[PDB]
């Protein structure tokens, strides 16, 4: 979490 | 007033020790290390202009132990020069070590050791992924704020032997020559998109040819064209670039014109990828040394 988990 | 040798000894008194265990420095020691470093970044260019032997090393996201087992394989410094490619902090357990660290080495080597700037060098990001965490954890946000001043003045790309393009994200649409990399003034935080931003924000895609849309939601993605065209007009050889996780630690990519180099192994504690470092010889041979996950 997509800024990449 | 600054005593660098013993803090690098108390950084790298750990190692050995449970992976997880922590160097608390004191506050004015950290902030030294961040004024110091910060004086050294402004007095050498922008975009760096490197020798080689060299070695290369992607992210490391404040996985402490990682970094030691890093120089362990490599070389500590002075003993081997070093380039990093930029996210030192945010999502591991020891980002403040890590940045101490690698700042230390810089003033103590600053003609034989390199930082460049990454997206997690920057106040909006570092907020969020767990550096603005630490920092109230273990000493306060005014400290934070203060590496904020230290990571806007970090350089942003460095080209080793007039060769190998080196950055932490990848190319731009405004990129036209090196003369705009050169243009660009420190301090800056990264208020705006444009050419900055692409440098620490975009990736390579095998499915765009030219330019793509990024699924981060900021900058582009970039196909083979675009790095071939690039490379003849720069008359350079390769890029080096960091910023994704790849399962070797090392991925070529536009016909091995790209490489990405990834140097946190089991990045997260969720992924099962290797960590890799590029070593560079003086005869522009290239070779890679794998971090086991
Ligand atoms: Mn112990
Ligand atoms: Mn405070
Ligand atoms: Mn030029
Ligand atoms: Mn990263
Ligand atoms: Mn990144
Ligand atoms: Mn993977
Ligand atoms: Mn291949
Ligand atoms: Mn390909």
């Amino acid at each position: 979490x997509v800024x990449x988990x | 007033k600054l005593n660098i040798d013993s803090i690098i000894q108390r950084l790298l008194e750990v190692r050995g020790s449970k992976p997880g265990k922590n160097v608390q420095l004191q506050e004015n020691e950290i902030r030294g290390l961040c004024l110091k470093s910060r004086e050294i970044f402004l007095s050498q260019p922008i975009l760096l202009e490197l020798e080689a032997p060299l070695k290369i090393c992607g992210d490391i996201h404040g996985q402490y132990y990682d970094l030691l087992r890093l120089f362990e394989y490599g070389g500590f410094p002075p003993e081997s020069n070093y380039l990093f490619l930029g996210d030192y902090v945010d999502r591991g357990k020891q980002s403040l070590e890590t940045i101490c660290l690698l700042l230390a080495y810089k003033i103590k080597y600053p003609e034989n050791f390199f930082l460049l700037r990454g997206n997690h060098e920057c106040a909006s990001i570092n907020r969020i992924y767990g550096f603005y965490d630490e920092c109230k954890r273990r000493y306060n946000i005014k400290l934070w704020k203060t590496f904020t001043d230290c990571f806007n003045c970090l350089p942003i790309a460095a080209i080793v032997d007039e060769k190998i393009f080196c950055c932490h994200g990848g190319l731009s649409p405004d990129l036209q020559s090196m003369e705009q990399i050169r243009r660009i003034m420190r301090p800056t935080d990264v208020p705006d998109q444009g050419l900055l931003c692409d440098l620490l924000w975009s990736d390579p895609d095998k499915d765009v040819l030219g330019w793509g849309e990024n699924d981060r939601g900021v900058s582009f993605t970039f196909g083979a064209e675009v790095v071939a065209k690039f490379l003849h007009k720069h008359d350079l050889d390769l890029i080096c670039r960091a910023h994704q996780v790849v399962e070797d630690g090392y991925e070529f990519f536009a016909k091995r014109q790209l490489v990405t180099l990834f140097s946190a192994p089991n990045y997260c504690g969720e992924f099962d990828n290797a960590g890799a470092m590029m070593s560079v010889d003086e005869t522009l041979m290239c070779s890679f040394q794998i971090l086991k996950p």
